[PDB]
C-alpha cells in the first residue's frame, strides 16, 4: 500500500503527500474495522 | 447593490470573461503552490 501510493504521488504531482491517504477497510468477524493512514516523507520516498 | 443594474450582453460576457480568467488565474495559483508544498514534501525525505 505504500509503494502504491508512493507511486501514484510520485507519478501524479496533485496527489499532496500531506492530505492524501489510504483508507483500509479491513474485514474483521463480521465486520469492518477502518484505518486512515498518510505517508511520511521518508514513506513517500522509499514507495516512489 | 439593491437596485439591480442593466448590463449589455457585450458588457456580461465581457463580466464573464473577466470572472473566468480570474478563477483560471487562481486555479494556476493554486497548481503553482501546489508543486510548492510537493516539493517542500518531497526534500523533508531526501
Amino acid at each position: 500500500d505504500v509503494t502504491t501510493h508512493a507511486k501514484i504521488m510520485a507519478d501524479n504531482p496533485s496527489w499532496d503527500g500531506e492530505k492524501t491517504i489510504i483508507i483500509t477497510c479491513s474485514f474483521t468477524p463480521g465486520s469492518c474495522t477502518l484505518t486512515a493512514y498518510k505517508l511520511t516523507p521518508s514513506g513517500y520516498e522509499w514507495g516512489r | 447593490e439593491a437596485k439591480p443594474k442593466f448590463l449589455s450582453k457585450a458588457e456580461r460576457e465581457a463580466e464573464a470573461l473577466k470572472r473566468r480568467q480570474q478563477e483560471v488565474e487562481e486555479r494556476q495559483r493554486m497548481l503553482e503552490e501546489e508543486r510548492k508544498k510537493r516539493k517542500q514534501f518531497q526534500d523533508l525525505g531526501r
